[PDB]
């Protein structure tokens, strides 16, 4: 967003503008559905613009950067990005995995993460995995709108529960086996 | 799409009845929208029996 | 459409009569309940095999249905795979019985009081349940009218 | 007992009056009284009987005469001067038995006072808030069947004998004991409603050392939350009430904004006393907004529960208050527009066009110089749509607003008269918002307006006679002519750039701050009266130095001076009454910045920019 915005001709390189377009990254994104439709729709006249102006004084909104922005992981040489795409990356993980176990471990894709800036790329998340998948393969992913507390509530619902301190390291174990047990026991 | 699946979720009211099943409306529009999206329904066969039980411990 | 679903399945075990903070330990239980077994043939012909098991015991009209339904079905299997599993989950006249005297069908049939009798059980299982009545109304209240004092009623213990 | 009789009676009537929403209600059935089978409670020889025929047949009768009934050798008489029955032994009894008589017999003075209150609690003319509370000390009362069935069950079989039944009797006089003394406090005058739920919460503070009470009242008082709270499901989620029987704090009155709903004091429960106010400013807000079309229901009606020091409706009708309140001004703001009237107020009244209004003073000159009833008010009406058909007024929605309108009346209506002192302007609301900026507002307005129009219409007298003389080397009145006309331009520099114009964009930030029709009501009234106090229309002594000196204005301009009487292109008289009027002006002038300066400023420091006449004179 930083670097659309400086080489388009807009003054951009301040803190205080990156977290306010951090928090309307959080609140005021949609993200498309495809690559090719909603270009085909702005390319006919552009109009997907909810129009945002905030009490802290600052009058920021175009309603075609945004769903680009986080679309660039389609396709990377949209940004130029050293890192593979999305697609391919999927195709790779379920290659690397045994053969077996291939169509039982395909079928829970999970949303997770940084990622969850809006829940509209879960959408187009779930038509890329459909268009990837064969009918040889099964899908089946789970879209809950907890993505971003993820993390928090797992370990929140694990330590809470007495069956799993078998699985929790005590100060005996941690010095009759070592420290870097904690990396084994771990399951 | 919409008016198929209404449709057929209605016949599949009255077999889950004749069949003597633990489901009322709820849990059926719930699991049968998960078999929709696919997984092994022998599976979920026990874990909607667990559900119910784990629910039921706490009462 | 899944994870509104759940949560709503989550609000009906919540006893409304606070309480925002009970449906999410009720998440917690119903996460923890759901990946517990998730760690450790045709759709149709699983109908037929049961349809089988209800013809032996009776009920010909109710197999002759089931069998139709499904046939129209399949002309959503996941969802019957689901059900011929859940088949044991549930709960623990008019003017046609044995009408012989109105109607454009032959009056011809012979006698095994095996078909009264069945009609005698048709007009019995109303009665179980309003005999049973009888019984545990007295019962009822003889259980809770006689306690030790103090103990008798819990409305005394506050 | 006869005074609950009159109670109900004035209860229906009481529900009757108030609201067209509730009207015969039922009364309770009169048969219930007078038959002896409807109601909760209801010989031979004793003295040459042996013991353990005495023994049997006594603890017998006290065991009926726990539950109010007549036994065996013991009836029920009429109460006394006390608050609960006593009864009738046969005498000749047993002088030792007769003392521990009378220790059993007050568990019987303990519910005796339960059931006949109970009793009267069922009708519908008492509440059916009141109903429900016992409806749970009605549980309580099922314990005390409970407890004499149980020790006929050990009579048979020889273990009830007078000592037992009195060991046995003790849960039943500790537990309601409690409520022997709750319910003739409840039963004294009219209570229903949230008061017994008042009555109730000033328990879990009368019983803090016991806490065994101290549950069983919070315990009473949780069940009888439950009616209530269904009537604190209707007027905080809607715009409505229903209420039939008056069992709640606000009710409905059928005679809008401060007078269909009143706050009824002995009718709150003590727990929502502090938010009386949130409550019936979240349903009046759900009212005035069901008139308009839109919304009127809460998409978040929340299931409410009672509890104390854990409680949530502290909680959860401020999360009501946040949205009605919200959705209220949010309505207003972007339709039927609040914003786009106080902006055609500021255009006209508070003066932001200044073509409209230079097109006016001319155009209507002839009409504003002659007096009141000396004026046409269609006339001015036509005048004005056409100064605003040529400037930028023609281009709100709302410029049809504008009428012509009297008040000869300046200085004696904000503390014969001329045309210009006459002339008015009203600027009209339509009936949802005249309820937030009323007739009071818009006279305030009004008057502030006038002010401007003085300071306006004397602009242009004043130029106009020093073209039409443009004589050509004449400069006697050249010099008043500049003095004057530095402070009517002056006045209106000040009061434009400092009084009015950033003062409103401060209430236009506010108003976009604004959550809550009191956080605006506020603003706005100190916007218009701070605004208005500090021109001359209110002020500590009232400022009329500034209206004698707009009045030497006018005389200098016309009634004097006359164009220097057509020398343009007297018999020296007129130069005597131009020193008059130099006199006049520079008296007024000096007091003006003086009383400034004697109040509680810049006007003064910048009139005077080095000083320029600031020593002419002084005050004594």
């Amino acid at each position: 967003l930083m670097k659309i915005l400086t080489e388009r001709g807009y003054s951009f390189t301040t803190t205080a503008e990156r977290e306010i377009v951090r928090d309307i990254k959080e609140k005021l994104c949609y993200v498309a559905l495809d690559f090719e439709q909603e270009m085909a729709t702005a390319a006919s006249s552009s109009s997907l613009e909810k129009s945002y102006e905030l009490p802290d004084g600052q009058v920021i909104t175009i309603g075609n950067e945004r769903f680009r922005c986080p679309e660039a992981l389609f396709q990377p040489s949209f940004l130029g990005m050293e890192s593979c795409g999305i697609h391919e990356t999927t195709f790779n993980s379920i290659m690397k995995c045994d053969v077996d176990i291939r169509k039982d471990l395909y079928a829970n894709t999970v949303l997770s993460g940084g990622t969850t800036m809006y829940p509209g790329i879960a959408d187009r998340m779930q038509k890329e995995i459909t268009a990837l998948a064969p009918s040889t393969m099964k899908i089946k992913i789970i879209a809950p709108p907890e993505r971003k507390y993820s993390v928090w509530i797992g370990g929140s619902i694990l330590a809470s529960l007495s069956t799993f301190q078998q699985m929790w390291i005590s100060k005996q174990e941690y010095d009759e086996s070592g420290p870097s047990i904690v990396h084994r026991k771990c399951f | 799409n919409l008016n198929a699946v209404r449709e057929t979720m209605d016949v599949l009211l009255e077999i889950s009845r004749i069949l003597n099943t633990g489901l009322d409306m709820e849990t059926l529009s719930i699991c049968v929208r998960l078999c929709e999206q696919g997984i092994n329904p022998e599976a979920l066969s026990s874990v909607i029996k667990e559900l119910r039980k784990a629910t039921e411990a706490l009462k | 459409s899944i994870t509104q679903l759940f949560d709503d399945l989550c609000e009906a075990l919540l006893p409304a009569a606070n309480r925002k903070r009970a449906k999410r330990s009720l998440k917690k239980v119903a996460y923890n309940a759901l990946f517990t077994n998730l760690f450790q043939l045709p759709a149709r012909n699983k109908i037929l095999m049961l349809s089988f098991d209800l013809r032996v015991g009776g009920l010909g009209p109710k197999a002759d249905r089931l069998e139709e339904l499904v046939e129209e079905l399949e002309a959503v299997g996941s969802v019957l795979d689901l059900l011929v599993q859940l088949a044991g989950s549930g709960p623990p006249r008019d003017y046609f019985l044995n009408n012989k005297h109105v109607g454009r069908n032959v009056p011809y049939s012979g006698y095994d009081c095996d078909d009264l009798s069945v009609f005698e059980m048709d007009v019995q299982s109303l009665i179980s349940r309003e005999e049973c009545l009888c019984h545990s109304m007295i019962q009822e209240t003889l259980q809770v009218m006689e306690a030790a004092p103090g103990t008798g009623l819990p409305t005394v213990g506050l | 007992l006869q005074q609950s009789l009159e109670l109900k009676r004035k209860m229906l009537r009481d529900k009757q009056n108030k609201k067209n929403s509730g009207q015969h209600l039922p009364i309770f059935p009169a048969w219930v009284y007078e038959r002896p089978a409807l109601i909760g409670d209801f010989a031979l020889p004793i003295g040459t009987l042996p013991l353990a025929s005495q023994e049997s047949a006594v603890v017998e009768d006290l065991l009926y005469v726990l539950v109010g009934v007549d036994g065996r050798y013991v009836s029920a008489q009429p109460l006394a001067g006390r608050q609960s029955r006593t009864f009738l032994v046969d005498p000749n009894l047993d002088l030792s038995i007769r003392e521990l008589v009378h220790r059993i017999l007050p568990v019987a003075a303990s519910y005796s006072a339960v059931t006949r209150f109970i009793e009267e609690k069922s009708s519908f003319e008492y509440g059916q808030v009141n109903h429900a509370l016992a409806a749970a000390m009605r549980t309580l009362v099922k314990e005390h069947l409970i407890l004499v069935s149980q020790l006929e069950q050990l009579h048979r079989q020889g273990l009830l004998s007078l000592q037992k039944l009195w060991f046995y009797i003790q849960p039943a006089m500790r537990t309601m004991d409690i409520l022997a003394s709750l319910a003739t406090s409840v039963d004294k005058g009219e209570c229903l409603g949230g008061s017994t739920l008042s009555l109730l919460h000033d328990r879990s503070f009368s019983y803090t050392g016991d806490s065994q009470a101290q549950e069983l009242c919070l315990y009473l008082t949780k069940a009888a939350s439950a009616p209530y709270f269904e009537v604190l499901e209707k007027w905080i989620y809607r715009g409505i009430i229903h209420d039939p029987y008056s069992e709640f704090m606000v009710e409905e009155h059928e005679l809008y904004w401060d007078q269909r709903y009143t706050i009824v004091q002995q009718q709150i429960p003590s727990f929502l006393q502090k938010m009386a106010d949130k409550i019936l400013s979240t349903g009046k807000y759900l009212n005035v907004v069901r008139e308009c079309g839109h919304d009127v229901t809460c998409p978040v009606a929340k299931e409410i529960i009672y509890t104390l020091k854990e409680r949530a409706y502290v909680e959860q009708i401020e999360k009501a208050f946040n949205y009605a309140s919200k959705v209220l001004l949010d309505f207003l703001m972007e339709e039927k527009e609040l914003v786009a009237h106080l902006r055609s107020i500021k255009r006209y009244f508070l003066m932001d066009q200044g073509d409209f209004f230079v097109h006016f003073m001319d155009l209507a000159e002839e009409e504003l110089r002659k007096p009141v009833e000396d004026i046409t008010p269609p006339r001015l009406e036509a005048l004005l749509e056409l100064a605003l058909r040529m400037s930028t007024a023609n281009t709100d929605p709302f410029k049809d607003d504008l009428k012509i309108d009297l008040m000869p009346h300046d200085l004696i209506t904000q503390l014969a008269l001329s045309g210009l002192e006459a002339f008015s302007f009203d600027y009209i609301v339509k009936w949802p918002l005249s309820l937030i900026i009323n007739r009071k507002a818009l006279t305030r307005y009004q008057m502030l307006f006038r002010h401007m129009f003085y300071c306006k219409h004397v602009e242009r007298q004043l130029c106009s006679v020093w073209i039409s003389n443009k004589a050509q080397w004449f400069a006697g009145a050249f010099t008043l002519r500049q003095r004057m006309l530095n402070f009517v331009q002056n006045i209106q520099y000040y009061m434009m750039f400092e009084v009015m114009e950033p003062t409103w964009h401060i209430l236009e930030k506010n108003l976009k701050s604004a959550s809550n029709i009191d956080d605006v009501l506020g603003h706005h009234t100190g916007f218009l009266d701070t605004c208005l106090k500090d021109c001359m229309l209110t002020n500590p002594e009232l400022l009329k130095v500034f209206s004698k000196l707009m009045s030497v204005c006018v005389m200098f301009t016309n009634c004097m001076q006359k164009f220097t009487q057509s020398m343009k292109l007297l018999v020296s008289g007129f130069e005597a009454t131009i020193n008059k009027f130099d006199k006049n002006f520079s008296a007024h002038l000096l007091d003006l910045l003086a009383r400034l300066s004697i109040y509680s400023a810049s006007v003064i420091s910048r009139l005077d920019f080095n000083g320029f006449y600031t020593e002419r004179l002084e005050r004594l």
